[PDB]
């Protein structure tokens, strides 16, 4: 039964591949440093 | 004749704290530009130099010309000239107030 063994192995390979795809660590490294560079200042009527 | 003698000067300290320094470096030009007109305001105070007319009356043989000069000097007393672009400053003042209100509500948001 090579066909059934091949299908299980390929289905396993797909299932391992999907598990690897979500295996990660999300990070939030976007602080408010750019907000400190948006100092809106009024033009003075010289 | 009135309004602004050399004693008048606005609070430069609060104004200097308000401006973002080199971002509004024209204020550094504006203060020195206004300071230069203070140098002109340093000279020529309100009253001129007094002149002892009696010394020239006695020294001159005929003091009738000195009396005529003194009478014409007292008659010719010209007052201050007219303000020119005060309305333009007033118009920009109203425009500044609108920009003040617009910037205030946006900053509040």
């Amino acid at each position: 039964p090579w066909i059934m063994v091949f299908l299980v192995s390929m289905a396993l390979l797909w299932a391992i591949m999907t598990m690897v795809f979500f295996l990660y660590q999300p990070r939030s490294v976007s602080s408010a440093k750019g907000f400190s560079d948006r100092t809106v200042y009024l033009n003075w009527k010289w | 004749a009135s309004k602004r003698i050399a004693r008048s000067s606005i609070d430069w300290a609060k104004m200097a704290e308000s401006v973002p320094e080199s971002q509004k470096a024209m204020y550094n030009q504006f203060k020195a530009k206004s300071d230069g007109y203070i140098r002109k305001a340093l000279s020529y105070p309100e009253q001129p130099s007094p002149i002892n007319w009696e010394h020239y009356r006695k020294s001159l043989t005929n003091p009738a010309m000195v009396d005529a000069f003194k009478k014409q000097y007292e008659a010719l007393k010209v007052p201050y000239p007219e303000d020119k672009v005060s309305s333009q400053i007033d118009a920009q003042e109203a425009e500044a107030k609108k920009e003040i209100t617009k910037f205030i509500q946006e900053s509040r948001g």
